[PDB]
């Protein structure tokens, strides 16, 4: 699918003659399933059926349910998404941890180097400089800790010195909310792969099942960083609504200008066949 | 004999007496209307077991009990009709009743006879008994559910109409009286389907909620 | 009284082309405007100049041409929508 | 709600013929009456059929295809009337 | 909570005043939110609300789903606070082969035993006798291939020496129906123990995506293939509705007289804690 | 205007807009049937301003809002002689319309005189000529709540009937449409009474216990 | 849907299926033979909620069930129409089947400009191309079963049959079966009624004593 469909009103939904129904009480509209890629419930007064969801599930389309507060509460993940998943699990076994901190460290490069890009396209030299210097101290499991140290002085230096990623403010609502929304896409996308989501490239002490969505999604942060350091001043609704744009514009992946799904779906696919094949080729993105 | 509309799932039969009750006055006014409008409108869609979609003129709408007029020439010639049967089924009233009104045609007779321009006549039948009695139906001092009842009565005697619905007309009847008009309507046989805000406790009903979910419910 | 008029005639010959611009210099002349190709529309004050018009227009008719005309009002000429020749995000419910 | 719709689009190339039939056949196929060339109405149910029909247009109009929609009530769709056809010197004869 | 939320029929279900509502035509019931456990819908009929999953949500319930076929598809992942079965599927990932070869071994002896057992209820002596010296010869890493073995023993005494599983025939149809319905519960079974089906007991194929409950329903394989040997002559259809009898009918558990869907629920139960404990108890199932 | 009937201790008052429950379905049948056949029986009253008790002609009584015509014989013919007595209030339109029937009845009567066969003509009129155009008021009405708008300002044209009194009217609408009526109804000064079975939350109303009493709410 | 007879001491109602028993064979030929000669026959009334007495052609009776013949031209018509109803609420495959239609109205085309006299044609349609390919229904291979149900399936698409009957034709059929077609006309709503000499064990039928006593009977 194409399209991603947001239903903040009440109403009942069906399936019909492969076809998403949408009815209510003003109008009733249908939309065909081959062209939705996501479905996004914003309020707890929407109907549906379990045919509809069964039909999605085959559809593969990632659902997500909010919560009265409109966000995301939980999402739909199916059990199946393809044969390929049982075989490899067994690959995912078989990882090893050097392949598993390379793939790892070549993407928290990526990150780095994504967040000096955006720090040089907002010239700042001195920061971005910094930044570029922590991305060539980046080393093997992490001793120095240059990546959060690269976030605390993105955020410090983007939102200034007072500012924190611990605080209630709405920048950091909005910034945990985007990465729940593209957290939510790249986990759709590992389960598309098959692999175990709850299993990290980084450190096999935490365990979280969005770990590994997480460590795929890091490169991705800066994108919803710029949105966010641009609407700051807007209100969280019309930040929200900004946030939804991304999906409607399209950035300039190595080989073309793609969309935003397209993206995630061939780097996830070029990350998981890079593991499998034991670090073949690194995909790269860059603004 | 199936209703249905876009709100519903799949189209609902209605069988002998059927309550129908919508919890949103949105889609309850926009029902009504679609079934005033009925010919118009292609939103609602009614048919029977061959799937033809009835006419505006096959449907029957009744809103105000006492407002509508239940003396008709086609009513009233059907039941004159339905009375001259139950004389015909008697033999006994039928021979008396032949000799009355041959005494009568007597008397006449010799009263034309007597005159001196030359008469004549026919006959005097029964039905044109009936038709000089005057023989209607008295809905003016009758109650609401003597009305409803009535025409429950000559919902049988209306030809073209194919099915009688009521439209928040079960908010003036008891429990009670509620239980009679459909025991009433399963033995009549009559396809009736009332439409009200809110449910009736006590009686088996089909509930629509404001999810627009579609609930059979005994109470 | 909001006068929508559709105009049409086949333009192969070069006399229908020369009659088609010439009526259509006919009805720019009795103050009808053209949104787009065979496309009019022009306000009429009253139901009389309604009539007169409409029997002009049917003495101006060229030969094989052929003329709609439709009563509308301003409401309806406002929402007249006009499409000359795919959404990413669908949105159901407040358009935010 | 009575809908009116105009139809231009240049016809010059064999591409933009093609374009043109297929967008005539599509309007026929959706219930749309050709009055005359360029010239088609529909009557629409309620106001939601009406804009899911604007929503089909407008991806199913041809490249430099251009469409006029125009909203008139039922009694004002039949009120719609089609007409189908100053000199001092009128020759009757050669044109000279 | 305790108690395992199953709906397998038409229903809605909506959210009144910390009390899940659950009508049905025939009645409606109201059940506390703390009593319930694990929510599972068994068929595409069930209408539910968002404002339900939202609840559910808050109350960490899982939320199963279910397709026409019966077998579980897809799964509420909430984004916080996450249910235990997602920390009990790490045990899974660590199931030794010592355990996964025990209880492999243990249920091919229990589907062996059945078969001999019910040979010997059809009045073969030396059949029944050989599949029985075949259980006792079973061994670890199964060299012997005594269940192959056994295998042509049991359906060429049950349908005849010309008989076969290769050939295409309503007899094998019929087997691979009842093996799918048996599939279907007890895949649903490990669904509820939240453990990955990917994962088999047997270390040699991986191919199939149920192995595990597929090597869990094996014992009680040999019931379908009693009544499959009553109805042979019978066409299709006809087996088909005698094999939809199972459900109603009772069988007899070590314990006491139960229904098909309580044994295979404890036999699953029993059969997960013993994986994840190492083997304390092996549950035993004779026809 | 008052209201009275034998369950009331005293005679409750009907201005602007009204909303009156009752609690019991006996007494709200009954008191339906004492509307039908207020003509015939007695025991329902109303009493005005002036303390006269008024004719069954002078209530407007309507039950289904959609069933309700609104064009009817005598409401065009009121309409007809309105519009007769407007054009008769000013002489210059008038005599140009005498002169416009002159001019067509001269075309018409040449046109007679041309046929073989003998012609034989009376006049024209300004009610044949507005009965020929078929005036009447707008029949248009997309919903309910439109539709008793326009019954409202059909019951304010006509000075005859004092009460307009709906039966039941008040499911239909919803509680804004409810407050538009009653906000309409304030603006147009006439006097409607609503019979309700059941209460309606968050309107001013007349709750009628099963117990008889008549109690204020909101 | 009410048969009446003299036998009868009221009027019984035939909804959806009804199994009629009738113990005295003097009374089920005679039954029968009214049912083939009740257009002559006057002792035999069938009449619906209007109390109108339907016509023999509004009346469907079927006694051997392999020797009536399924198809016919209204019910193949009907059914095509049926069927393009069905490719016609598909958006995606009207599309793909017009495309294919498009592609071979090319090909002909061209044919025909090749073709040195003028040649005219108009279009292919969906009608054409079923009628083309002769869909119908197969009772060649069917069993007695498939038959009665697939008659059960065609009664809908026959507009003049007002009511169905079977006489015998449980005699056949195992009880498991008749439970599907009870359950299957159920659903169809369509009126059938059977007639058998013997009663079925396990079904809801209307006994007949040769007392001539009718009972309802839940086995
Ligand atoms: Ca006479
Ligand atoms: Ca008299
Ligand atoms: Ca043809
Ligand atoms: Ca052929």
């Amino acid at each position: 699918g194409w399209r991603t469909v947001v239903v903040n009103i009440h109403s009942k939904l069906s399936y019909k003659n492969n076809h998403l129904i949408f009815r209510n009480s003003y109008k009733t509209e249908m939309i065909h399933l081959s062209e939705i890629d996501i479905l996004l419930l914003e309020t707890t007064d929407i109907v549906l059926t379990t045919m509809l969801v069964k039909r999605l599930v085959d559809e593969n389309i990632l659902v997500i349910f909010c919560d009265d507060k409109r966000l995301p509460t939980a999402f739909l993940t199916p059990y199946y998404a393809r044969h390929d998943s049982s075989l490899q699990i067994a690959r995912q076994i078989a990882w090893k941890e050097n392949v598993k901190c390379e793939v790892w460290t070549a993407i928290i490069a990526q990150k780095i180097l994504n967040q000096s890009y955006y720090l040089g396209e907002c010239s700042f030299f001195e920061k971005s400089q910094s930044i570029m210097e922590l991305y060539h101290g980046l080393e093997r499991f992490d001793p120095s800790n240059r990546e959060g140290h690269s976030a605390r002085i993105y955020f410090n230096t983007l939102f200034g010195n007072d500012f924190t990623r611990e605080s209630d403010n709405d920048i950091n609502a909005a910034l945990d909310y985007g990465y729940t929304l593209l957290l939510s896409m790249f986990a759709r996308e590992v389960v598309v792969c098959g692999c175990m989501t709850q299993i990290g490239l980084k450190h096999a002490n935490q365990f979280n099942q969005f770990n590994l969505a997480s460590d795929i999604m890091e490169p991705f942060r800066p994108i919803i960083d710029r949105i966010v350091y641009q609407n700051r001043h807007n209100n969280f609704v019309k930040i929200k609504k900004e946030l939804f744009s991304i999906f409607s514009e399209t950035y300039l992946y190595n080989g073309k200008e793609m969309y935003l799904s397209n993206i995630v779906s061939d780097y996830t696919k070029k990350v998981i066949k890079a593991l499998n094949q034991l670090g073949e080729e690194i995909p790269e993105f860059r603004i | 004999m199936k209703i249905n509309f876009s709100l519903l799932d799949e189209p609902m039969e209605v069988n002998l007496g059927t309550v129908l009750v919508i919890e949103d006055v949105s889609v309850f006014a926009q029902l009504v209307k679609e079934f005033y409008q009925y010919d118009e409108q292609s939103n609602l869609t009614i048919f029977d077991s061959k799937i033809r979609s009835i006419r505006s003129s096959e449907l029957l709408l009744i809103t105000d009990i006492l407002g509508y007029d239940i003396n008709t020439s086609q009513v009233l010639k059907l039941l004159h009709t339905d009375i001259v049967s139950q004389l015909n089924d008697k033999p006994e009233v039928r021979s008396e009743i032949d000799s009355l009104v041959s005494l009568i045609t007597d008397i006449i007779m010799a009263e034309c006879i007597e005159n001196e321009l030359d008469i004549e006549y026919d006959e005097i039948t029964l039905l044109e008994l009936i038709k000089a009695l005057g023989v209607r139906i008295e809905t003016k001092s009758c109650t609401v559910f003597e009305k409803i009842f009535e025409i429950l009565q000559i919902f049988k005697y209306l030809v073209k109409k194919r099915i009688l619905v009521f439209v928040n007309s079960l908010s003036y009847f008891s429990k009670d009286e509620i239980y009679q008009i459909l025991e009433y309507t399963k033995l009549s046989q009559a396809d009736v389907l009332f439409l009200e805000p809110r449910q009736i406790e006590g009686i088996q009903q089909f509930i629509l909620d404001k999810d627009y979910i579609l609930m059979p419910y005994n109470n | 009284m909001r006068m929508i008029l559709m105009f049409d005639m086949p333009t192969d010959t070069a006399e229908e082309r020369k009659a088609y611009r010439k009526f259509r210099k006919f009805l720019l002349s009795e103050g009808f405007i053209m949104h787009q190709f065979s496309v009019y529309s022009k306000l009429l004050l009253n139901h009389t100049a309604n009539t007169a018009m409409v029997g002009r227009l049917k003495a101006n008719n060229p030969k094989k041409g052929n003329i709609t005309i439709l009563t509308v009002t301003e409401k309806q000429f406002a929402r007249m929508i006009y499409l000359y020749g795919e959404e990413r995000l669908v949105f159901l419910g407040d358009n935010y």
